[PDB]
């Protein structure tokens, strides 16, 4: 029982590492640009036309 | 109709507030304890099964010796 | 007694095993707190390119308004 | 019909807080039947220091 | 014995939480499932834009380019 | 005539909670009883101590 | 008029779930209130046992006394 | 009874995982992909509206 | 000794699986806490997304379309 | 069906408001939390 | 699209300020 279970929950974490580092790799360049967006967010809109 | 347009209106308000109460109340008041009851509890397990738990372990420790 | 020191040895094999799921696990919910740090990054992504499609859906608002005209000032907002 | 277009719109506002609310009250619910679960273990330590009050009023 | 029923009963908590568990991560994946039928319009699409971007920029560079 | 299966879902939801509660109510009783049974015991026992405090 | 029926009707079933309403909430509200108790009651639960574990740990301490082959008053 | 409940609570450990590594490793893989692509397209959009202020 | 390393040993495997319980219960709890409406709000912005890519995609299918 | 659910919600609120749930009728609090001179037991009752 | 280029450019630099 107890065999199973160090093994698979070690795989387990294995594979939930490789998600977070894979993430890591892909995900890591947002808040540079989640930064920027946020300077840029200043919007407000009133058609003169309209 | 004015008289519709007040009753639901006010109905409904009185509705939209009481959500609001209830979505703020009910996470307060089913979060804030929970974590607070499941640690003391683990510590009550702790502490219990020093009193209890060992009263079992030296009953079947005597009875088996 | 010598079964029971055989016993004991099944027992030091158990709570050996048990340490380790123990640290297991607790490296498990360490994994989860970070996977909410990324997915939160992921959301605020999201939300930015929300925020083009505001700036296109105000474009086309604002055309078809302007393109309706079918029969003023220069007051707007400039943050 | 303006208001009962207000109506719809305010009924469906209704039934998101709502829905809201139920989905949380659903996660804390779980929360509390865990709880109970891990509580569980006061029958037979209430049973013995029952008998503790009930042997004091006997002597 | 009385080892084994507190044993006992800490699994049967333990069991509970762990069918919660993964009864939230099936709710999870079949979230996760939906969303990705809703996903791959926009990667299409960013696809798109990616090879407009890529190809003008060659077609600009072999005509008077006027970058930096 | 909008929420009837909205207010299905609430029955049962309450019905959780009246069985959450009674399991409140009883195992607070459990423990008011545990509590009380350990507080005559340990207060007779300060008594005991309040009263002839050995050396 | 049938806008009167439906006025009547509407305003009677959104006030029988206002009443369901009110009675929920003091529900709730008490229902916290016994939370509170309950989160008193284990805390003192808790400074009793730790009260026990005390004295434990003395009786200990004063029974290897007890035992030691030299004492005095 | 005691193992039989062992064996339950690793049949239930051990299919769940399948379950989630599956959700995990291709779904992980899928949203990387999809979170560079979004990346690419908001920034390119961004340079659009930096190019129209300078157009201003 | 020996009776006394065994009920020590025991206590300690009562007190690990109990803390392996509090160690999965914290992880189920971080699941249950805000991840499930954060990939919501994620599908949500996501959906908004599909409405942006909804304008531009009709006339990728023109193009198709001549 | 409305009214059934109505009044089955009506009825899960009132069983459970209504149930006692244990008051501060203890002794055990008060006993050990206000050290004060000794008498039989003496609850705030005020 | 020139300067949309070079924004762009600018926007995935890993430096970048106001």
């Amino acid at each position: 029982s107890y065999a199973d279970c160090v093994c698979s929950l070690r795989t387990s974490l294995a594979f939930l590492e490789s998600s977070v580092a894979t993430l890591d790799n892909g995900v890591q360049d947002f808040p540079r640009l989640c930064h920027v967006l946020r300077t840029v967010r200043h919007y407000e809109l009133i058609p003169q036309t309209t | 109709l004015s008289p519709l347009e007040q009753e639901v209106l006010d109905e409904y308000e009185r509705l939209s507030e009481n959500m609001k109460k209830l979505a703020v109340l009910l996470d307060e008041l089913a979060s804030a304890p929970a974590t607070e009851i499941l640690d003391g509890l683990r510590e009550l397990e702790r502490k219990t099964s020093l009193v209890f738990t060992l009263l079992k372990a030296s009953v079947y420790s005597i009875v088996l010796q | 007694s010598p079964a029971l020191l055989a016993r004991v040895n099944e027992k030091k094999a158990e709570l050996e095993n048990l340490k380790e799921l123990r640290d297991l696990s607790a490296a498990v919910a360490a994994q989860m707190e970070a996977l909410e740090q990324k997915l939160s990054t992921l959301s605020s992504g999201t939300e930015a390119i929300a925020t083009v499609l505001a700036n296109w859906h105000n474009v086309l608002r604002a055309i078809s308004m302007a393109s309706a005209k079918i029969p003023p000032q220069t007051l707007v907002r400039i943050p | 019909s303006y208001f009962e277009q207000q109506r719809q719109a305010l009924i469906e506002e209704i039934a998101m807080n709502f829905e809201h609310v139920l989905a949380n009250i659903n996660k804390l619910n779980r929360s509390l039947e865990a709880v109970i679960a891990v509580g569980n273990e006061f029958s037979s330590v209430e049973a013995l220091w029952s008998q503790f009050e009930n042997v004091m009023s006997w002597s | 014995s009385p080892h084994e029923h507190q044993q006992n009963l800490l699994l049967s908590r333990i069991i509970t939480n762990v069918e919660k568990l993964n009864e939230a991560i099936m709710v999870m994946n079949k979230t996760l499932q939906e969303i990705n039928i809703q996903n791959m319009n926009i990667e299409l699409v960013a696809q798109m834009f990616k090879n407009y971007q890529s190809n003008v920029l060659f077609h600009l560079e072999a005509t008077d380019n006027l970058k930096d | 005539n909008a929420f009837e299966p909205a207010f299905a879902e609430l029955a049962d939801a309450v019905a959780d909670l009246e069985a959450n509660m009674m399991h409140f109510q009883l195992m607070h009783e459990s423990l008011a009883r545990f509590s009380e049974s350990f507080a005559s015991f340990l207060y007779g026992l300060n008594m005991n101590a309040f009263c002839v405090d050995f050396p | 008029e049938a806008r009167e029926a439906a006025l009547r009707k509407e305003l009677e079933g959104v006030r029988k779930i206002n009443e369901v309403i009110e009675g929920m909430i003091g529900t709730l509200e008490r229902a916290k209130g016994n939370m509170g108790t309950v989160s008193q009651t284990v805390t003192n639960a808790t400074t009793l046992l730790n009260t026990w574990t005390r004295m434990l740990s003395q009786t200990e301490h004063n029974q290897r006394l007890i035992l030691n082959p030299e004492w005095k008053g | 009874a005691v193992k039989a409940r062992q064996l339950a609570h690793l049949h239930s450990q051990l299919t769940q995982l399948s379950h989630n590594l599956a959700t995990t490793e291709n779904l992980m893989r899928m949203t990387a992909v999809q979170a560079e692509a979004m990346r690419g397209l908001g920034s390119w959009h961004a340079g659009l509206f930096m190019a129209a202020s300078k157009v201003l | 000794t020996l009776t006394e390393e065994l009920e020590k040993l025991e206590q300690q495997i009562t007190l690990t699986l109990q803390e392996i319980d509090s160690n999965f219960a914290k992880a189920h709890r971080i699941v249950t806490t805000s991840i499930l409406p954060l990939v919501e709000q994620y599908g949500e912005h996501s959906r908004a997304v599909w409405e942006a890519t909804k304008f531009w995609k009709q006339f990728f299918e023109a193009s198709a379309n001549v | 069906l409305l009214s059934a659910h109505l009044e089955q919600i009506s009825i899960s609120c009132q069983g459970i408001d209504s149930l006692p749930f244990p008051p501060p009728k203890i002794f055990t609090n008060a006993l050990l939390s206000n050290p004060d001179i000794t008498s039989l037991i003496r609850d705030t009752e005020a």
